[PDB]
């Protein structure tokens, strides 16, 4: 009865919850995937620095 | 006052809070009751969010009341810890979050009892008691995990003062190896170590499974006020002293024996013996320097 | 009074609701994963990146 409309209340803001760390968890990867290209770029500098030896 | 904490598993749970209180200090006792860190809860009263920096009155909260805990999937900080194996972990952790409590979440997320884990970061072994935020690991950084297989044992050693340190050893390490490796660790020289445990001192041809050392045991060292090999130096006034080496001690280390007693800073120090100059490189034995031979200093 | 019919809603909201708590769960277990093996990247690239700054630093 009223216990359902409780525990259907309980569960919206379960899955908002949910949806809000999915969505911090994604922006974490979107992140890391910006310091893996600097970190490409990073070996592309040094390379370039390594062939300016012989 | 008690209120009430419900959790979508009906998981009621006490809380004794006055009205005057806010909800992030709710948070902290539940984090003390059940453990579960503040940042991982949402706290709703009559379908709205309990913020941290408002009070318990202020949402009408009276005695008895029944408040709903929803708790997410991620904190704040997240760490990475490689297994050996190659497998990522991600760990839940906290800045004020203690090596002990990492070693038990890896225990909770493999299995891996704590007592065979051993945290590398950065090249630093991590030790039990001091938090992340001391070892300055920030958030995403990845920890290097190994074990320590064929009895790894943590065993403390404490001076008579109080500077304890950690050695990791196996119960057929001996107590020769258990000085080096305070010699490794400290740069104190074995021949000036004694090591005591339960009352008795530990000889040098003993393992510490002959005198029952388990591990968290705690190691007595006494330093001594000699050891086997010194040498003598007269300075430019003509004072001499006495300075406690060995022979594979190199020039750079009787020069820092030199500044600890008598304050002359190294770069100003030229060593001569036998009508000869001693370069910073060699060592005491390539100059066939005896014991009780003196050398004398001059710029 | 209709009891029966918002009862049986409530029911039918009620297995939805777990359903989707159920599925977003499971996406962001998988974009934890994910998150994983994009550090273990992250990490390869690191080490790279260190053996070539060991190389430069042998140049004097």
């Amino acid at each position: 009865k009223q216990e359902l409309v409780t525990q259907n209340e309980l569960l919206k803001q379960q899955v908002k919850i949910f949806e809000e760390d999915f969505q911090r968890e994604r922006s974490d990867r979107e992140r890391m995937n910006e310091e893996k290209e600097e970190l490409k770029k990073q070996v592309e500098k040094l390379q370039a620095q390594v062939t300016l030896s012989n | 006052m008690q209120i009430f904490v419900k959790t979508l598993t009906g998981k009621t749970i006490t809380l004794e809070v006055e009205p005057s209180d806010t909800i992030e200090n709710v948070k902290a006792k539940i984090q003390d009751k059940e453990g579960i860190p503040p940042d991982q809860q949402r706290l709703i009263f009559a379908g709205k969010q309990l913020e941290d920096g408002r009070t318990l009155s202020d949402y009408n909260i009276q005695k008895e009341s029944t408040l709903h805990l929803v708790l997410r999937l991620r904190g704040g900080m997240q760490i990475f810890v490689k297994t050996l194996t190659g497998k990522t972990i991600t760990l839940e952790v906290e800045p004020s979050d203690t090596i002990e409590n990492v070693k038990a979440k890896i225990q909770d997320k493999e299995g891996i009892p704590p007592d065979q884990q051993r945290l590398i970061f950065a090249g630093k072994q991590l030790e039990d008691g001091r938090t992340l935020s001391d070892y300055n690991i920030q958030k995403e950084s990845t920890l290097h995990l190994v074990l320590r297989l064929r009895g790894g044992m943590q065993i403390f050693v404490k001076t008579l003062t109080g500077k304890t340190i950690t050695l990791e050893v196996e119960p057929s390490d001996t107590i020769e190896n258990v000085k080096a490796k305070i010699q490794d660790k400290e740069g104190i020289p074995p021949d000036q170590q004694r090591l005591i445990f339960a009352g008795k001192q530990l000889e040098d041809g003993r393992t510490l499974s002959d005198y029952n050392i388990q591990k968290e045991s705690t190691l007595h060292l006494v330093l001594r006020l000699r050891g086997g090999m010194q040498i003598f130096v007269k300075t430019l006034t003509g004072k001499t002293i006495t300075l406690e080496v060995e022979p594979s001690d190199t020039i750079e280390n009787v020069k820092a024996k030199i500044q600890d007693k008598e304050g002359i800073p190294p770069d100003q120090q030229r060593l001569i013996f036998a009508g000869k100059q001693l370069e910073d490189g060699r060592t005491l034995s390539d100059y066939n320097i005896q014991k009780e031979s003196t050398l004398h200093l001059v710029l």
